[PDB]
């Protein structure tokens, strides 16, 4: 078989959704990401994920 | 002396204002994290295909 480098060949996370308008709000020491296109809301901590 | 239109005299409001707007109609689309085919494909070997 043809050999390819490991790092640019595999992905442990896969792109699922693209959101044009995902409103971000800061509330209760958390970030709320709300999308009306998919009617979906996520809650995250205020700190970035490296 | 003369006649006057109703608009000629400034009016003070004797009504208390109450503003209500309706809830907007929303549409929920079919959205799944993983489909049936992706979950089936997750397996490394399939006995039937092999």
């Amino acid at each position: 078989w043809d050999w390819v480098p490991k790092r640019p060949s595999v992905c442990t996370m896969t792109k699922w959704q693209e959101v044009d308008e995902m409103l971000r709000s800061e509330y209760g020491g958390s970030f709320r990401f709300s999308s009306d296109a998919i009617s979906t809301t996520f809650t995250t901590n205020l700190t970035e994920y490296p | 002396s003369h006649q006057l239109s109703r608009a000629d005299i400034t009016t003070v409001s004797t009504f208390i204002d109450l503003n209500i707007t309706m809830l907007e109609d929303h549409e929920f689309v079919p959205l799944e994290v993983y489909t049936r085919h992706e979950i089936k494909d997750s397996g490394l070997l399939d006995y039937t295909e092999v």
